[PDB]
């Protein structure tokens, strides 16, 4: 259906005038694509037919229930991404028309979903190599969508040079296991997963930890989700998560056959560095987005522990903490893009420059957001005590989940430093909270007559106008409300997650 | 004739608090 | 007054390293000011040597300068477009100091513990302080060379600070 | 308000103060940069893991 | 008879007396010290020669001035790390084992040494301060059990039948202690004067 | 990267070196000094300590400026406020 | 019929203030009546509200048993069992008494968004009345931590010049620690698939991993009662926090960890408890003695009452590591009876002192008798409660907690009979100071205390008199629920 649709929405594209109203149908083309590919998905795979694995196009890809639960996870995420630029996040033309700018902003995010669904499936080192070169592509032309912005394209071309170094490393790895046995089907290896080099396998995982901004190359996509816009930041610092952590899973879970406790030293050594940096690197920063990536870096670091241990418990404290990350991640850029509304207008010191491109770059851009917006504002308040792990939150259960994991297989060390690490990283998480609402009582009896949405003109002056639209506003009262409401399903939930099975059976 | 009561400190610096002689106000 | 070329080799000597290593422009102005100055007490203090002293008062005056200028300018605003003048001159100090702190010198706190003393005698055999010149008259200012180790200006400058803090009135 | 505060409020954010200067200083667009880590990265994989202590040692003597 | 105090300690493998070959010192510490002086060393050089290939363009400078060392630094990182390599293995034969206090011991030592040579313009309690910092985090790191447990951990002894997988039953009661990750509905009486000793109610009041 | 770095007592001293390589009447030259009066520079002198400052500053004075300036202490106001570094190619900042 | 009718209940009753306060948020410049007399029939909503969650728990405490050993009000909800004894019965009573008396000390002191307060501390009383009627580890977690959330917002809100450090004290302190906590949580629920309270009371645990797991809950607890040396935040949060959030942190909060003591440690590490009970006296004994000298150098006036806390519970904590029904008891008697007269102590400074002169500082005030009898009389009342006179509630608690201490250790718990000299040095000193001498030249006279602030006095002071005077009223309830966490093997 996406390989299909995508081909008709590329000459249509095309063929039509150029102009924002036509994009943004386009853009809700291509909404009906994703979602007529999520019902053909669930009406074929189910998750007892695939329990035990089934393989594709003469094996080269091979499909199990862990691989259908991401792959749906990766199809409802693109879902909620692609309502953000196929309707109104703030109802003002001079800041949506940005997202309406750009035809092919559909058609690359349709090129990036087939490569990260495909991803998790491989079972050739070929079809590896092939597929992760297909997702890297289609993120270095998604951060470059906007050509006429200086970071933008500073940070495609500082993407594109880290990612070829992370894929000449990938190859390698692939090529030196080829050197050593002459067989390309993952399977295949197996059979000699205790006669080849296993560190040739840890150089394939280091080119994989370079993707995911893991320390210690964490410092490129910090800077890459700072400078790219928000709507961009907002793709490219979840999507390529979901698809290379679920295969790094796979690839672990193959490691463990032989059980080298050298290389699980190594990634606990690469986990250990990156909870330090993820929690004292965010203490110091003015920017939100650069919050953000740090605060990636370090959750990141706490899905790796699970996917360390590889067990039973590790399946599902990792399904359900990418599940509900993946909504806390949506509904905190939702709102960050939703608030720009509220920015007070200039009418200097420090010279402080805003863009476009970003209209929220700083922390303290967030104030006052209790008097602008109490339902907003309890919504990100919601999020953050979701990450700082505060239950019965849907962030606890992902840290409980973890530690449950983490302990059972013996990583004392590590499980002991990640919550130090929560701690830490707690002060900058209650920071967000401190600009949104701890000047309330000072600041209620204050006049705004200078805010972006003072400059909306009135229909009728008698009716009602909401200053949010339908769309953005139910998804962020949705997103939620989930995250608060979770102990009501939280049984059923990890039921479900009892269930997915990669290759345990009995 | 008078003395100050034991453990009152002859200097201090705490940053820029004004530093001023001890006295005993109850025998003022 | 041995001391003042070992202490002004250095100064020299970090110049070549920021130039041959690219380091900070600013330190780089640092220094080249510095050698500036230091020019002219060359030819100002001819004949009568260049002790550290005169060293000390020269970098002292270049701090308090920058000092006066940040104050101004965190206020008022600077008047580059980048708004970064007044933090320039917070961080050439901190340039200076590095190498005023590395003169052989006594630092504030010896002198501090050297002149509270005077200060709290002033005070107590007076009963009230008003001026800061009660506390000069005692000071031997002669022979602070080598017993304390500290420079007119510096003993001037901390006699100050002292005298605000023990001021009645 | 003695060692009570040291190993507390105020000595941890003298401790967070110094550590986040120097991460701030490690976040910069520079190929130069980031290609080094990579490639010194791959000394992992030589070294044997018996050295990891050594190197989390070193780590720490730089941040000084 | 000692007092009887909690022993909050992890599960660790010991080697029964004769067992424990021990660690020849100099020659582990030597690898290290001589390993580690030649990358750093190696390393200093090929950063000088990316000096010279350009030094008027501001990016690439600012990037080696990060990765450059001091002379000090790279005399004091040697043999600060060579002390560490002698002292960890020579501290672990005295105890035939390696234990969190050895290791506090040998990086403290090792630090201080390290420190003062090039952290010289800095005080003495600065220095001391740092060493015994540096000293904890490694002890806490030997007293978690390294990375990680290995088969010390529940995950090892589950498979090897040292878990809970059996239930429990109070009609069957063991003379040995039982496991570290094991639980039990009733324990001898004698375990309990063992680990508690007689006293403020247990067998007289 | 590209942001001014400088000061006004560094101005100030680069500036007053400048000045003091030509046949000004006085060697004391401070903010208040007037380029006409205590300088003792006519039309085509004052022209030549002009532009000799803006090759010290890799600053360019406007006319306006250039025909109204008065004292040294408003070249620096100038140089301080309109100086920028010049733009480099693409490979010196990001490499 | 309980946990599912006082959380839907409140459910309800958060939605209706938000319905009714938040219908004309939408830059309609309106008026409205909702709004008048700072949000008056809001309050009165949230007031009502706080009284009806009291009756919740009486028409279950009419077919309590006390003759019964093991829960009662079995439940199931949310996937949840809850479950009620004697000892859970008294805290979760006390937690929802002081609802109506936190409201009403904000009645009319606070800058504006009553309703969002109200809603905060209605939610904080439920959150931590459920707390005690939980039946398993991982739920006392969840309620131990929830009520972070709404309280570290309240602070930050409402709180004075200082609120943004005390914000970050209370939210960093308190999860730091419970954290440790968790990891003990989660080793149980690792090695014995549960953490049920009657399926981990019967399951012995390695004694090296008993150690473990004791170091793991200790801190947790210890930083939330508070004992030294972990102490430090509470000062400054009760300096801070509006007068409703000192009265549920030192009424409630501060109770928590003495009850987590009875669930997590006594029935399940009982083996290690006893290996332990040494040191924690230790502790508690000098939290006990340095509070006091400490707090005879304080000059603020609420950080003093911060302070008494810290002390009386070292007492609690003493007396709860007792292995001695006299202990236990009475540790649970001092922990009642702190809970009315620990708010009245802060509702005399941080709410009438602070209401009308809004300083703090201690060398402001004295003499007040002079124009304020009314309030010196509780002023003088309340101090002599705090140091253990008898008649009141603290004096049973305090003399069974020493007496059940000296059972337990004759020679070191000795010293917990300091408590009777070190309380009454700094609690009287601020008493005497206060209402000696003649009428502060820095004052202006004013009104005394008001029929709201009377109320408020008086209905702390009269549970603490009839616990003081027949305490058989709570004897009676905890005997066999408090029975049960004894640890001994006579032969
Ligand atoms: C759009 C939401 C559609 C939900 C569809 C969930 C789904 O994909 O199926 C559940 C899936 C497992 O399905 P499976 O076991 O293979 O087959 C049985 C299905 N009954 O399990 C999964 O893998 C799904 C995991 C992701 C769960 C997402 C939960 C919903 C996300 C919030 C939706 C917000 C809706 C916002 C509405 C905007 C429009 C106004
Ligand atoms: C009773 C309640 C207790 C609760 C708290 C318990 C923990 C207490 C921790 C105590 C240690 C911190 C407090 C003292 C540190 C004070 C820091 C300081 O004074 O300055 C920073 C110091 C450099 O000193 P300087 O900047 O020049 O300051 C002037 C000093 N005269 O910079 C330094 O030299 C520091 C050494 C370099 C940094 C080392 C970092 C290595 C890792 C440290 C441990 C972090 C562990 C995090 C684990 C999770 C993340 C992995
Ligand atoms: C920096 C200095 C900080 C303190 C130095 C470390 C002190 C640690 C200690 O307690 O002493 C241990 C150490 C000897 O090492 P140890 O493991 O005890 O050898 C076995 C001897 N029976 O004793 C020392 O070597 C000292
Ligand atoms: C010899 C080759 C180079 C060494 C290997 C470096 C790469 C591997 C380290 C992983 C982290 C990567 C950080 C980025 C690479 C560091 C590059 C560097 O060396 O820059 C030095 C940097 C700046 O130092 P600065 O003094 O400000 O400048 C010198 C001017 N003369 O100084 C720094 O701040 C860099 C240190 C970053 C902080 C990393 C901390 C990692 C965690 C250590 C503690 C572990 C936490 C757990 C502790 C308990 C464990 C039981
Ligand atoms: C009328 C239709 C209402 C829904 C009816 C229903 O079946 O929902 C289930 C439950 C009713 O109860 P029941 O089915 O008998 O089983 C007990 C499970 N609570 O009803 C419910 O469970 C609804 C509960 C909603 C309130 C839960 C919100 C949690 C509050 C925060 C957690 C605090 C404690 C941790
Ligand atoms: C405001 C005041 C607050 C309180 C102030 C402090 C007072 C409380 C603490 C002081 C001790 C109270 C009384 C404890 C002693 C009572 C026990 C006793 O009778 O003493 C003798 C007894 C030995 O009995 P015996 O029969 O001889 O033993 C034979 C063993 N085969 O047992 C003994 O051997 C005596 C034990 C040693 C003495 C301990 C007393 C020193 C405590 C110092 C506390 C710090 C100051
Ligand atoms: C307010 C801040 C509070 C800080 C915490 C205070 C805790 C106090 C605990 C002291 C315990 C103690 O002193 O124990 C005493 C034991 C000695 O016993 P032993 O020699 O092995 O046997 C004794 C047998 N005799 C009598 C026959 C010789 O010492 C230790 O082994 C100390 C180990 C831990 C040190 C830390
Ligand atoms: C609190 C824990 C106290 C343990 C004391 C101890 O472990 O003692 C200190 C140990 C020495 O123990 P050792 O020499 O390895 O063994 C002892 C001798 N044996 C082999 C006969 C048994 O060294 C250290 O300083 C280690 C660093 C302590 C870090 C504690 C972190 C706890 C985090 C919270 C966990 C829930
Ligand atoms: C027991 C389960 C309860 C969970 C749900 C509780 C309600 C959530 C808020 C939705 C309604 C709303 O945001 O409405 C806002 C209300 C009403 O305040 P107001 O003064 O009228 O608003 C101002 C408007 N004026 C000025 C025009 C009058 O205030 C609240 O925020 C109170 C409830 C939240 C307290 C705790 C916040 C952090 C929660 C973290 C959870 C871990
Ligand atoms: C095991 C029991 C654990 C108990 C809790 C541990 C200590 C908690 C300290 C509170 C900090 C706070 O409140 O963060 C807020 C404070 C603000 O500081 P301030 O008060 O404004 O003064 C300082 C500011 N100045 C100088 C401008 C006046 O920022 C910090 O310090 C930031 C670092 C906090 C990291 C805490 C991580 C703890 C890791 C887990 C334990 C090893």
């Amino acid at each position: 259906m996406l390989f299909t649709s995508l081909l008709l929405i590329i000459v249509y594209g095309s063929l039509v005038n150029k102009s924002h109203l036509l994009t943004k149908l386009i853009n809700r083309l291509g909404l009906i694509i994703i979602i007529y590919t999520l019902l053909i998905h669930l009406n074929i795979n189910t998750l007892e037919n695939l329990s035990i694995g089934i393989n594709m196009f003469n094996n080269l890809l091979l499909i199990n229930s862990f691989n259908n639960t991401i792959i749906e996870l990766i199809l409802i995420i693109c879902i909620l991404y692609v309502l953000l630029i196929s309707f109104n996040i703030t109802g003002l033309s001079i800041i949506d028309n940005l997202n309406y700018s750009k035809r092919t902003f559909i058609v690359i995010v349709l090129f990036n979903i087939i490569g990260l669904t495909l991803l998790p499936l491989v079972n050739d080192i070929m079809i590896l190599f092939i597929i992760i070169e297909l997702q890297s592509y289609s993120l270095y032309l998604l951060t470059a969508i906007f050509n006429e912005s200086h970071n933008s394209t500073k940070s495609a071309l500082y993407y594109f040079i880290v990612g070829s170094i992370a894929s000449f490393i990938i190859l390698d790895a692939t090529v030196s296991i080829y050197d050593d046995l002459g067989l390309t089907n993952i399977q295949y290896i197996l059979m000699y997963i205790d006669k080849l080099e296993i560190f040739d396998l840890l150089c394939l995982l280091f080119g994989l930890f370079i993707k995911i901004g893991l320390a210690p190359f964490y410092s490129y996509s910090i800077t890459i989700y700072s400078l790219s816009p928000t709507i961009i930041t907002n793709y490219i610092s979840l999507m390529p998560k979901l698809s290379i952590l679920t295969l790094i899973y796979i690839i672990m879970h193959y490691i463990n056959i032989v059980n080298n406790t050298d290389l699980n030293y190594v990634i606990s050594f690469l986990i250990l560095i990156s909870m330090f940096i993820g929690s004292f690197g965010g203490l110091n920063v003015i920017r939100i987005k650069t919050l953000l990536a740090y605060s990636s870096l370090l959750n990141v670091s706490y899905m790796l522990l699970a996917i360390l241990s590889n067990s039973n418990e590790s399946i599902i404290a990792y399904i359900y903490y990418i599940i509900q990350y993946s909504l806390t991640h949506i509904n905190i850029f939702s709102i960050i893009l939703v608030i720009s509304i509220y920015l007070p207008i200039m009418n200097n010191m420090l010279n402080v420059m805003i863009t476009k491109y970003s209209p929220i770059e700083y922390i303290n851009q967030l104030k006052n957001l209790f008097i602008n917006n109490i339902f907003i504002a309890i919504a990100l308040c919601i999020s953050i005590f979701s990450l700082i792990g505060i239950p019965p939150l849907t962030g606890f259960y992902g840290k409980y989940l973890v530690l449950i994991s983490g302990l059972n297989n013996g990583y004392v060390l590590l499980s002991i430093v990640l919550i130090i690490a929560s701690s830490i990283s707690t002060v900058y998480y209650a920071t967000i909270l401190k600009v949104l609402s701890f000047d309330t009582l000072s600041f209620k009896d204050i006049i705004s007559n200078n805010l972006i949405i003072n400059t909306s003109p009135e229909n009728n002056n008698n009716e009602i106008k909401p200053e949010i639209s339908n769309v953005i506003s139910y998804v962020i009262s949705s997103l939620t409300l989930i995250i608060l409401l979770i102990i009501i399903q939280y049984e059923n939930i990890v039921k479900g997650a009892y269930l997915v099975l990669l290759y345990n059976w009995v | 004739k008078s003395f100050l009561p034991h453990f009152i400190p002859k200097n201090y610096s705490y940053g820029d608090y004004p530093r001023l002689k001890p006295e005993n106000l109850q025998k003022r | 007054s041995s001391a003042y070329d070992e202490a002004l080799a250095t100064i020299r000597n970090d110049l070549k390293l920021n130039f041959r290593f690219k380091a900070d422009v600013l330190e780089k102005n640092v220094i080249r000011s510095i050698l500036a100055e230091t020019k002219n007490l060359e030819i100002d203090n001819k004949d009568k040597d260049l002790d550290e002293f005169k060293l000390y008062d020269l970098l002292s005056k270049m701090i308090k300068q920058r000092q006066d200028s940040a104050a101004i300018y965190l206020k008022e605003g600077s008047p580059d477009r980048f708004r970064q003048t007044g933090w320039n001159e917070l961080r050439e100090v901190d340039y200076i100091t590095k190498y005023l702190e590395a003169l052989p010198v006594a630092s504030a706190e010896e002198i501090e513990a050297k002149v509270e003393p005077i200060v709290q005698s002033v005070l107590e055999e007076e009963g009230e302080l008003k001026s800061p010149k009660e506390i000069f008259s005692r000071i031997p200012w002669k022979v602070v060379n080598q017993d304390w180790q500290a420079s007119e200006g510096a003993v001037k400058n901390t006699v100050l600070r002292l005298y605000n803090l023990y001021k009645t009135d | 308000r003695g060692i009570l505060q040291l190993f507390g409020p105020l000595g941890l954010w003298k401790l967070s103060t110094f550590i986040s200067s120097k991460l701030n200083k490690l976040v910069f667009l520079n190929i130069g940069f980031i290609l080094e880590i990579i490639v010194l990265s791959w000394l992992l994989i030589v070294f044997k893991v018996s050295l990891l202590k050594y190197i989390l040692l070193l780590i720490i003597f730089i941040i000084l | 008879e000692q007092f009887h105090l909690p022993q909050p300690f992890w599960p660790t493998t010991k080697t029964k007396e004769g067992e424990y070959v021990p660690k020849d010192s100099i020659r582990e510490a030597s690898k290290v010290f001589i390993g580690s002086g030649v990358l750093l060393g190696g390393m200093h050089f090929r950063r000088l020669m990316q000096y010279k290939k350009g030094s008027a363009r501001p990016g690439l400078a600012k990037y080696l001035n990060l990765f450059s060392l001091s002379k000090s630094q790279l005399i004091g990182f040697p043999v600060a790390l060579g002390a560490f390599s002698f002292l960890s293995h020579s501290f672990a034969n005295l105890q035939e084992g390696q234990t969190a206090t050895g290791e506090f011991a040998a990086s403290s030592i090792a630090s201080l040494i390290g420190l003062s040579i090039f952290r010289t313009k800095k005080p003495l309690s600065s220095n001391v301060a740092i060493a015994v910092g540096m000293g904890s985090l490694f002890g806490f790191l030997t007293w978690a059990g390294n990375f990680n447990l290995g088969d010390n951990s529940y995950r090892a002894a589950l498979e090897a039948g040292n878990g809970n997988e059996g239930g429990f039953d109070n009609k069957v009661i063991k003379t040995e202690r039982q496991g570290f990750w094991e639980g039990v509905y009733r324990r001898p009486l004698s375990q309990t004067v063992e680990d508690l000793g007689e006293g403020r109610g247990i067998i007289t009041q | 990267q590209s942001a001014s770095t400088l000061t006004k007592e560094d101005v100030l001293t680069r500036s007053v070196s400048v000045l003091r390589g030509f046949e000004v009447k006085t060697k004391d030259i401070d903010l208040q000094t007037t380029f006409v009066q205590d300088l003792g520079m006519d039309s085509l002198d004052l022209n030549d300590a002009l532009v000799a400052l803006e090759e010290e500053f890799d600053v360019v004075f406007d006319d306006k400026t250039a025909n109204e300036i008065k004292t040294v202490g408003e070249v620096v106001d100038f140089v301080l406020a309109n100086y920028l570094p010049t733009e480099q190619s693409i490979n010196h900042t990001i490499r | 019929m309980l946990v599912q009718n006082l959380i839907i209940f409140n459910i309800i009753g958060i939605v209706l203030l938000v319905l009714l306060n938040n219908n004309n948020n939408g830059i309609l410049n309106k008026k409205s009546l909702l709004t008048i007399k700072n949000e008056l029939k809001l309050k009165q909503i949230g007031l009502i509200i706080s009284i009806i969650n009291i009756l919740i728990i009486i028409e279950n405490w009419i077919g309590f048993n006390s003759n019964y050993y093991g829960f009662q009000n079995i439940e199931r909800f949310l996937n949840i069992y809850w479950g009620i004894d004697g000892i859970s019965l008294l805290l979760v009573l006390l937690t929802l008494i002081l609802g109506p008396i936190a409201i009403l000390s904000n009645w009319k002191n606070l800058k504006g968004y009553y309703t969002y307060y109200v809603i905060s501390i209605n939610m904080l009383v439920i959150l931590m009345a459920l707390n005690f009627i939980c039946l398993d580890l991982v739920s006392f977690y969840i309620l131990f931590e929830s009520t972070l959330a709404p309280l570290f917002l309240l602070i930050g809100i409402y709180g004075a010049n200082n609120k943004n450090k005390a914000a970050y004290y209370v939210l960093i302190y308190t999860l730091a620690s419970s954290l440790f906590m968790l990891l003990s949580i989660v080793i149980y629920y690792i090695i014995i698939n549960s953490t049920d309270y009657i399926y981990i009371n019967n399951i012995i645990l390695s004694i090296n991993l008993q150690s473990l797991l004791f170091i793991g809950i200790i801190i947790g607890i210890a930083v939330k009662t508070p004992l030294m040396p972990v102490h430090t935040w509470l000062p400054t949060v009760h300096s801070e926090s509006p007068l409703g959030g000192s009265i549920l942190l030192a009424g409630v909060i501060l109770k928590l960890a003495i009850y987590g003591v009875i669930r997590l440690l006594l029935p399940n590490l009982s083996e290690i408890s006893m290996m332990f009970t040494p040191i924690i006296y230790i502790i508690s004994i000098l939290t006990l003695i340095y509070s006091s000298l400490i707090t005879l150098k304080q000059t603020d006036l609420k950080v003093i009452i911060a302070y008494s806390s810290i002390s009386h519970l070292a007492v609690c904590m003493i007396g709860i590591f007792a292995n001695n029904l006299i202990g236990i008891n009475g540790s649970l008697i001092l922990c009642l009876a702190h809970g009315f007269v620990s708010p009245a102590l802060f509702i005399l400074v941080g709410g009438i002192l602070y209401d009308r002169y809004h300083n703090r500082l201690i060398n402001y005030y004295q003499g007040l008798s002079t124009f304020m009898p009314i309030f010196s009389i509780y002023l003088v009342v309340f101090s002599f409660c705090n140091t253990g006179t008898p008649l009141s509630g603290n004096f049973v608690g305090e003399f069974l907690s020493i007496t059940g201490a000296v059972i337990r250790h004759p020679i070191i718990g000795s010293l917990t009979a300091a408590s009777v000299l070190l309380s009454a040095c700094y609690q009287m000193k601020l008493t005497n100071r206060l209402t000696g001498s003649v009428f502060s030249q820095y004052l202006h006279i004013t009104n005394d205390v008001t029929n709201r602030e009377i109320f408020l006095l008086n209905w702390l002071l009269i549970p603490t008199i009839i616990i003081g005077i027949y305490p058989s009223f709570v004897t009676n309830i905890l005997n066999l629920a408090s029975s049960t966490l004894i640890y001994s093997v006579l032969i």
